[PDB]
Order: C-alpha cells, then structure tokens, then sequence
C-alpha cells in the first residue's frame, strides 16, 4: 500500500508538471512542423 | 515584415487552439448493470406481500 501510494503520488506530480507546458508544447510541435525573407526564419 | 511575423503567430495560435476544455477519462462501461437493483426489488416484494 505504501508503494502504490507512492507511485500515485508520483504520477499525479509528473502528470502535474507535465500538463502546466501542454500549450507551448504543442505551439513548439506545430512550429517543428512549420519550419521551411529569412529574417522570418 | 511585421505583418508577415503576426500571420506567422496567428496560424501558430489558430493550429494549437487548445480550448478551455481537456478530456480527462474517455467513456468505459461499468459492467455490473444499474437497473434492475435485484435486492431492492425482492425487498419490496416481501414486505409488500
């Protein structure tokens, strides 16, 4: 029981983290997917 | 330039347009059914009776 709630918490801080970037990830995705005047680039 | 730097930014916001809105639990079907509730049923039925 001590190990599950270990990993519960753990996957809820990971799980945190993760989503408080989930907007600027997917803008550096979609940018990824957008690179080809130049001073644009 | 500039405009062309401000469509750039606006077809980024347009294609990531992650609304307010976020899918945490796809649907999953409870397999035990909610009707009929079997012992509530025979419950009623014996102090009916």
């Amino acid at each position: 029981i001590s190990h599950i709630l270990d990993s519960i918490s753990q996957n809820y801080l990971a799980q945190n983290i993760a989503r408080q970037a989930a907007q600027d990830a997917k803008s550096l995705e979609f940018l990824n997917q957008q690179l080809p005047g130049r001073a644009v680039y | 330039l500039q405009l062309l730097n401000r469509q750039q930014e606006l077809n980024i916001a347009k294609s990531s347009a992650i609304g307010n809105v976020r899918i945490i639990d796809n649907a999953v079907t409870d397999p035990n059914p909610v009707r009929p509730k079997k012992t509530i049923i025979i419950v009623i039925g014996v102090v009916l009776g």
